[PDB]
Order: C-alpha cells, then structure tokens, then sequence
C-alpha cells in the first residue's frame, strides 16, 4: 500500500540500538549514576565508550567537566579494571553451552573435540544427535559419512533402538 | 541455490500444465505411459535450456548420464499412475536436485489442487510462501499415519498387517493415497503425522525425504541406520512420531 | 563483549566512521586515521565508489555478455572519436547486433544473441556475416533467414520481444520477424542505474 | 428441468461449502473439540449446519431433519426426511487435510429420494436423483467397469471408532489384499461412495457407519449403477454399519470373499 519498504524488528526493545545505542547500556551508567543522582550526570560530549584511549586525556577534560573528579576517576579507574575484567569473564561465559556429558562424550568415536563438534551446530544434548540425518549433521570440519552414521546408530540405540533414555 | 530451484520449479509447471491440459480428455495402461513420456521429454527439453550437463535419474530408463557428474535430477513425472489411470485427481511430479550422493533441492507439484511444496537445506521448506512446520504431534493419540501397501510385493503383507493391527491399537486413523511422494508432502505440511512405506525406490520419495526433513522432520529405514536410500522403507515423520512408531513397529523386522 | 578498549586499533581495522561514539571533535584530527577531511584531497586521484566499480563492469559485461579484451578494443577505437566518451561507449556498444537482437528477440538473451549470430541464423544486408564483432550501421534491416521463420524457436523468440519492453528506437516487425534500426538511443533511452563517466575516468586517468 | 428438492438442497450444499472453505483458511479459529472416541465436532461443523437448516427452513418450514449434532429436529409433516452432515471426516479437516465434503440426502418415506455430496477443495459436486441418475458436474456416472479382484482397488474406512472388530476388519483385509490390486483410505465415507460412483474406486467396504452418512451416497452408488448391501446379501446394514458396495459383479466377488472371514457379530 504505502510503496515504502517496511522493517518489523520491535518498537520497545531492541529498537533503540538503529539510534539509541551509544546511550542505552544500563548497566555502568546506572552503576554509576545512583550516587551520581545527588550530584549529577554523565558527560556525553565524549564517546568514552571506548574509554581507554579517551581517559588517558588531560586535565582538560578533566578541568571541562564536573562529576569526574580525580579520585573519581582513579576508583573508577579500578571499577573499569573490574570492567576489563567483566569483558574478559562474558568472554569466558559465551563459550559455555556445548553440553559435553558422559551421555554424549563417552559415546564410541566421541572425543570431547567431537562433543564440540556436534554443539558447534547446535547441538546441546544427546537427543538432538538422534534427531538429525547423515545429511543434516553433516559440513562438520572432520566429520564423515560413516562415522556420522554410526554416530548417529549409538544415538538411536541410546535412545530409540532400545528406546531408552 | 536459486537458480536450481527456478529451473526446478519452471520444468514442474510446464510438466503439470502438460499433465492436467491432458487430464481433461476423456477415456474408459497405453495412455498413462504415453502422458507419462511426453511429460519427461518436455522436462528434460526444457531442463537442456540449462546446464544440459547434470546426470538425469528417470524412473525408467535407468539413469541418463551427463558429462557433468557433480548433480543429479531425480525426476518422476508422475507417481501412483493408478490414479491417472483410475481418473483419481491425486498425483504430482516430483523433482529432485541431489549433488554428491546427497539432495539439496526438491519440488513436489500437484497439477489438480496447484500445490507447490518446494524445499532446501537452511531456507526450509515452503508451500508458495509458507515457512511449513510439519505437525506438532509428540505421541500416538489422535494421530493420522499416512500409510502404504506394497501392491508389487506383497510379501511382508502378513507381517505389514501385523504391524497395521498393532498400529490400529496405538495410532488414532490411517490414510492411502497411492502417491508416496505426496504422502511425503503431506507429512512436511503436517497434513499427516507420520508416514511409512516397505521398498520404495529412490526415484520417488528422493524429493519427499528432503521435504519432510526440511520441514523440521526426519526420516528413517524400518531398522533406524540409513539404507532407505537403496531400502525404501520409509519411516518418516517429526521425531516425536518416528520414535513413538518405531518403538512398536521395529519388533516385526522382516526385511 | 563491551567495546571499552582500543579505539585507535578498532576504528582503523574497521577503517570507517560507523558512528559507534558520536564523534563530536574531528576524528583525523584527534589521531592518525586513514581518512583525511575534504575526500578529494588527501587522495587527488579518487573515484567514488571504489570497490563497486568493478563489480558494475562486470555487471554491465554479463548484460553484454561480452568479454574484456574486445571491451578494451572498443575502447581504443571509441576513444578516437570526439566526442563524450562516456556516452560514446554505450553507443558503440550499442550499434551491434547481438543487442539488438536480444531487442528483437531473435535471442531472448544476448548469450542467446551471440549464439544466434554463430549459428547462421542472421542475414546482415541480405549476406551471410556471421561473425558478432561488427558494427551494422544504423538505419539498417536484419532478419532470421526465410527457411526458418515457422520453427519454435523464432515464433517463440519473436512472441518473448513482443512480450518485453517494445523500443521506440528499434522498429520490431513481429509479422515481418525482423528489426529496422534508425540510430542509437540517445541519453533519456538507457538504463538510469549505471555508470560510464566514472568507467571513462578509470580507462583515462 | 431439474428435481425441485434436489435444487433446494444443492442451493444449501453451495452455502455450506462456500462457508468451510472461508473458514478452511484460518486454521486459529476453529479448534479440536471431540464429542465421543475420536469424533471432533469443531464449532465451524456447527455453523455449516445450522447455515444448511436455516436455507432449508425458508423452503420447508415442515420437513423433519435429521443431524448427528441436534439429533432430530421434527416437522410438521414428517413423511419426508433430511439427512445432513455438514462435515464429513472432522479429522481429516482438523489436520486441515483439503479432502472432505457436505453431504445432504433427502429420503421420502423411508426411500431415499435425492442426494448431494459437495467438495468445495477441489469444486466436486456429486448430485444423484433417482430416476434419473448421477451426475458430476454434469457428466454421468457409471461406476467402475471392473468384473473381478484383479487390478481393483478398493477404497474403506477403518473402524476407528469401533476398534473391537479391529483385528476381525484386518483379517478381511488381509485376505481382499491377496486378490485386489491396491486400497485406498481417505477419511470420508461421504466422499469415498462418491468416487465408488465416479469409478475412481472400484468398489468400497465399511464398518461401523452412522445412518447419517451413506444415505447421502448409497443412492449415489445406486443410481450410479452400482449397488449396495451388508456384508452378507441382506439389508440390515442401515442398522449396522456395515456396508459393501460396488458394480455388481465387484460386489458379488467381495461377498463371496467375505462371507467366511467375517466374525459372527456382524452378521
Ligand atoms: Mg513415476
Ligand atoms: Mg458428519
């Protein structure tokens, strides 16, 4: 009807990251803010986004700007260690589901590699293996045809051949 | 892996309007053979148009090799001839696009009813513009079993119908339709649960196995490995009702 | 995952102003990224669209169906005529045959064109001429031989350049299976999604 | 001309099936709403009949109807009944499967007078008027011109709803699929006696039917050429449920199959 091109993405969340993306982190803004609330706001005239390079600034932007106060910025210095450090751990957690079990390690021609493998699909179970073809499973970097198949015959006695659990 | 699919899709509707302007003439198996070659020499005719290289799978002259083995086309144009013979209205081509021993496109059209169910790995599997979802049963109450007689070998029929019986004690209703290929379809729109065939042959089921898997489904030998493929046993469905028929019909291995 | 490091390093091995921080002093300014104010400047020789460029080229060569040394001979002998040379390519290239035939539908394709011109199907100034490199002069008729005009093929082809865009600039005689060319389309006639200028700067700078 | 009775109840059948096939495409509406063992009677059957009452109402004020859902609503005259299934094969619907169809039959005394059978999926109107035939979509119907059990295929329905004589149906099944050529099971008694009309099955057997469904296709069968009976010659079927029907020599050859495998509770 309107001959315009249409989007359909969210209008709540999600919505502000096409605009309101550099502004909508609440986690250290509020962090920061709920003591900040007697005092003041943050400086938005710098990105600091990447606040590393951007803080090693003299006293200009220092001498500008009230809030940020020396020791201010020293404990926040130390709060933006504990910052670094939060990146480096969210790093450690992304790398979690992968679901290596003894129902899905043991497994004949399974090394915890092909535990990573097979969730490096998306596989998160043992059910799942039972719950795709030669076909399906396959474009694994290292994953053929026959042990694919057997794999997928465990997978089916564990699960469906008995039909256990 | 467009392109494919538009070739695909162009030969299926000239090969349906060809089969239904046919269909529209009267009679009373000279005729069914002769609709039936006329309706390969118009695919393959048009197929020539492009990439007159890749290695056709006929159902009856074996295999029409090419100088370009990396595709295969498996082709049916048509299935269950009983009923065109029988002026049924209930039969479709089957295309299939396999590359290296595996399938990656399929297109199922029945002419009568203008279905369209077209499919391939990752974009899934629509019906002219439906993300299809298979059904959503996950047990055997209330659930409809697109079945099949073997009407050239009725060998396993004693132990077929012993499955049948045990079948008619779990399952909810059955189904026939002569068409495998579109029992294969229907299971992919989850028109029909689950489905099962003893010996079928790869011309057939080739683009319906890719259907069914693609629509969320797997598929199965009557003994769980993966010789359908030279078997066609087929036991197919979403894995709710594959595991929930298996359980009661692998008991009666016979093949 | 949150981006509160390297800025220097992340917006140079991304190389481009995505708008990440809002950027309110001058970014070449505040240190040494590749991009330098004035775009024209830092860079003298710079045609837009860069990367694009050639990805047109072969864009405009797979609707030619045409390869690239008999591009570069059309060139050579389109830059000895005065005149806008980026209007002059399209016009040579647009004098031959195979495109107009791919107008006509003799071909639906100017693959099919070609084919169609190396298959002895094309009678230029009633002579057999089949190679496709010449330039048939405009005001100029072209037909399918007259043992062939009952097949499939070019009642087929004629019925498809009847169904598609019918040229002003090229009388098509569907009946008569024939086209009668008068002169190349001039600038308001082509395709207003494309680029020759900025091709004529690349094969001149 | 055209039989009057018969216009009214086409009218009505066009109603109906114009009405399931808008309601077919929006499958969020109509829900699963079972009545005994593996009988849905969803809301839209309920409005397709109450739509075919009210268009027979205008005509007949005083025919007494009858309807798997109300039951029997009377009449003033009685004489002259109207059989309905707004919808035949609710599973087959439910699961949105694009094969089933109305089915309106109107007996007078007792005999079966008129019938109608509407597929509104693939635009299939089966009409049948004693005395003076079948017809489907204006071509005559004369069965299949099968004379034996080869190369016959035998469409049925399965006693999914009367599941004790499973195992005595199967028996039988076993045996026709030693003679027959291949069978053919689509959900919708309605429907299934109508192919048997068209030939497009050459014969058809069933098992625990309700009166409410074969009266809108044995007289379709009959003025078909075919013909009908129970599973032993007789005609108690319109009590029991059981039917077997075909061209005569089909069903002749079926009856004598039958007679010995059949469990005696049936006959
Ligand atoms: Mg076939
Ligand atoms: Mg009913």
């Amino acid at each position: 009807l309107s001959g315009w091109e249409l989007n359909v993405m969210t209008v709540d969340d999600l919505q502000a990251k096409h605009q309101a993306e550099a502004h909508a982190a609440i986690d250290a803004f509020t962090k920061y803010l709920d003591i900040d609330e007697d005092f003041a706001t943050v400086l938005v005239e710098e990105g600091f986004s990447t606040l590393e390079e951007l803080a090693y600034v003299p006293m200009k932007e220092l001498l500008e700007i009230e809030g940020l106060d020396e020791p201010t910025v020293e404990a926040l210095r130390e709060r933006a260690k504990n910052a670094l450090a939060t990146i480096a751990q969210a790093q450690e957690e992304s790398l979690g589901d992968n679901k290596p079990a003894d129902d899905l390690l043991n497994l004949e021609g399974v090394d915890r590699d092909l535990a990573f493998k097979l969730a490096a699909r998306g596989v998160c179970t043992l059910e799942d293996l039972a719950e795709q073809g030669i076909d399906d499973l396959a474009d694994i970097e290292g994953l053929t045809d026959e042990k694919a198949g057997a794999l997928i015959m465990a997978a089916r006695n564990i699960c469906w051949f008995g039909d256990e659990a | 892996m467009h392109p494919m699919l538009n070739i695909a899709v162009r030969a299926a509707r000239k090969a349906g309007n060809l089969i239904a302007k046919n269909y529209e003439t009267p009679d009373a198996n000279d005729f069914v053979t002769n609709v039936d070659k006329a309706a390969e020499a118009v695919i393959i005719d048009t197929i020539r148009k492009s990439y007159p290289q890749h290695t056709i799978i006929t159902e009856e002259s074996g295999e029409l090799e090419g100088t370009d083995q990396d595709v295969q086309w498996v082709i049916d144009p048509l299935d269950g001839t009983t009923n065109f013979i029988k002026r049924l209205p209930h039969f479709a081509v089957s295309i299939a696009v396999r590359i290296k021993g595996r399938t990656e496109v399929a297109v199922v059209y029945d002419p009568m009813r203008n279905e369209l169910f077209t499919a391939t790995r990752g974009q899934g599997a629509q019906l002219n513009g439906y993300r299809l979802r298979g059904s959503t049963a996950r047990d055997l109450d209330g659930t409809i079993l697109a079945t099949g007689f073997p009407f050239k070998a009725k060998q396993y029929a004693t132990t077929y119908i012993n499955i049948v019986g045990k079948l008619f004690n779990e399952c909810a209703d059955f189904r026939r339709t002569g068409s495998a290929a579109l029992d294969l379809a229907y299971v992919a729109a989850g028109r029909v649960d689950g489905f099962f065939e003893i010996g079928l042959r790869p011309w057939d089921f080739a683009a319906g196995e890719l259907l069914v898997r693609e629509a969320g489904g797997i598929v199965s030998d009557f003994t769980g490995g993966h010789n359908y493929m030279l078997t066609g046993n087929i036991v197919a469905g979403n894995p709710r009702v594959v595991k929930a028929m298996l359980a009661n019909m692998r008991d009666e291995l016979s093949d | 995952a949150r981006y509160l490091g390297p800025k220097l390093k992340l917006s140079r091995r991304e190389g481009t102003d995505l708008f990440l921080k809002s950027g309110v002093r001058a970014i070449d300014t505040k240190c040494k990224i590749e991009q330098a104010p004035g775009q024209h400047g830092a860079r003298k020789p710079r045609l837009s669209d860069y990367g694009v460029q050639l990805r047109e080229k072969q864009k405009v060569r797979r609707i030619y169906g045409v390869l690239e040394r008999q591009f570069r001979n059309y060139y050579k002998e389109a830059a000895r005529l005065k005149g806008n040379t980026g209007e002059n390519l399209l016009a040579l290239l647009e004098g031959r045959l195979d495109n107009v035939v791919y107008r006509m539908a003799f071909g639906a394709t100017r693959a099919e064109a070609r084919q169609l011109v190396s298959h002895k199907a094309i009678m230029v100034n009633g002579r057999v001429v089949n190679i496709a490199s010449y330039q048939v002069s405009p005001n100029d008729v072209v037909s399918i031989r007259e043992k062939a005009k009952k097949q499939s093929r070019v009642k087929a082809a004629l019925e498809l350049a009847e169904q598609r865009e019918k040229p002003t600039w090229l009388e098509v005689d569907a009946g008569k299976m024939e086209g009668t060319f008068k002169r190349k389309p001039e600038r308001s006639d082509l395709s207003a999604d494309i680029n020759e200028h900025l091709i004529v700067e690349l094969y001149s700078k």
